[PDB]
């Protein structure tokens, strides 16, 4: 009977790391609105987020977007558990790679037009 | 009557077109004395015997159908070329785009008004390849 377990509903907010929960399941389970999250999801594949407030939004609930809900092997109506983690850190490398069906028209540059 | 008072900057090697006598004719300026090009002047002596010649398989021909053998549609034209121009001019960048074309166009209207005329007339001015299925 823990307060953490939670299942996915439609997304409304249109960013690709928020996650929106409801005030008072926030106040039982000791979030803040500037937080910065860790869920689980199966094939223990994990991710991390940003939540934020909603109305709108019940306690059973969470409403996440469809990108965090594909790096979760989850769909609509599974079980995902929330937790607090500040033990985040900041970076030095990061690389990325795109993916080879997306990019077969444009060629040049992919820096300075998408990921500044 | 062609070249008189004309004076028609050719070069060596032009196809050109002269209409009249219920036929039009076509000649190659095969070769000029002064090569390559020059303007005929009454001082030039113009060669018109020996044999007609075979063209070459890429001579694109005088007798096919462009777009100045179709009269009182400008319109409709207009449009048939800006629906179908760019997407056969340019396939690889109008594919790296993302738009979709279009790829049915119905033309109408009453029998005998050209309609086979104004579809053979794109076909051979985009230069694509074109493939007639008769009713
Ligand atoms: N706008 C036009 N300008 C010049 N010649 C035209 C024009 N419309 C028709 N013609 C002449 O009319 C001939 C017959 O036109 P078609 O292309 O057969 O028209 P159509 O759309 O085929 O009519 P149907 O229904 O197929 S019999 C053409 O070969 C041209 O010689
Ligand atoms: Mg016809």
């Amino acid at each position: 009977n823990r307060p953490n377990r939670l299942i996915v509903d439609e997304a409304i907010n249109e960013d690709n790391s928020v996650v929106s929960l409801s005030q008072p399941k926030m106040d039982e389970l000791q979030l803040f609105r500037g937080d910065t999250v860790l869920l689980k999801g199966k094939k223990r594949r994990e991710a991390v987020c940003i939540v934020l407030s909603d109305d709108t939004c019940s306690d059973e609930k969470i409403r996440m977007n469809r990108v965090v809900r594909n790096n979760l092997r989850v769909r609509l109506g599974d079980v995902i558990s929330i937790q607090p983690c500040p033990d985040v850190k900041y970076g030095k490398r990061i690389h990325v790679l795109p993916i080879d069906d997306t990019v077969e028209g444009i060629t040049g540059n992919l820096f300075e037009v998408y990921l500044k | 009557p062609y070249f008189l008072e004309a004076y028609r900057p050719i070069r060596k090697g032009d196809i050109f077109l002269v209409r009249g006598g219920m036929r039009a004719v076509e000649f190659k300026v095969v070769e000029t004395d002064p090569s390559p090009y020059c303007i005929v002047a009454p001082d030039t002596v113009i060669h018109c015997e020996g044999e007609p010649i075979k063209r070459e398989d890429e001579e694109e021909s005088l007798n096919e159908v462009g777009y100045d053998d179709i009269g009182g549609c400008r319109k409709q034209l207009a449009q048939i070329k800006e629906m179908v121009e760019l997407p056969l001019r340019h396939p690889a960048l109008f594919k790296a785009i993302g738009v979709k074309p279009p790829r049915g166009i119905l033309l109408y209207g009453p029998p005998g008004t050209g309609k086979t005329l104004i579809a053979r007339a794109v076909a051979n001015e985009t230069g694509a390849f074109f493939f007639l299925i008769n009713g």
